[PDB]
């Protein structure tokens, strides 16, 4: 919930 | 550990996203810009009082030498100020041209 809506949102940049 | 962003820092940062294919030809939104300064605070613990840049129009330069992706122009409320476009691209040039205080010098101080 913390540590996976920080990585979708690192997804949007290439990032995950 | 905590750390402001340093030359070095910036510097080898810039390469590392760009080696992991990150940010290249991305579309740029405010909303996007504050998940790139946490990035950077939960994975490498940079203060994020780094990323600025020009207000413009045209193209975008950072206000933190060292740093290596410029915003380039090709509604919502994260959109632009200047009713353009912005995307990110690497370019090495800003790391031995500091394009901002060349082009505007106005916006320090």
């Amino acid at each position: 919930a913390y540590q996976q809506g920080q990585n979708q949102l690192y997804n949007e940049l290439n990032l995950g | 550990p905590l750390r402001t962003m340093s030359y070095k820092l910036a510097i080898d940062m810039s390469h590392f996203i760009k080696e992991k294919g990150g940010l290249e030809g991305i579309y740029y939104s405010a909303r996007r810009h504050r998940i790139l300064d946490i990035y950077l605070e939960k994975e490498e613990g940079i203060i994020p009082d780094w990323q600025d840049y020009t207000s413009g129009p045209g193209i975008r330069y950072p206000k933190t030498f060292g740093w290596l992706w410029k915003l380039v122009p090709v509604t919502s409320q994260w959109d632009d100020p200047w009713g353009e476009v912005l995307a990110w691209k690497f370019d090495p040039t800003l790391a031995y041209t500091y394009e901002a205080y060349v082009r505007y010098p106005e916006e320090f101080g």
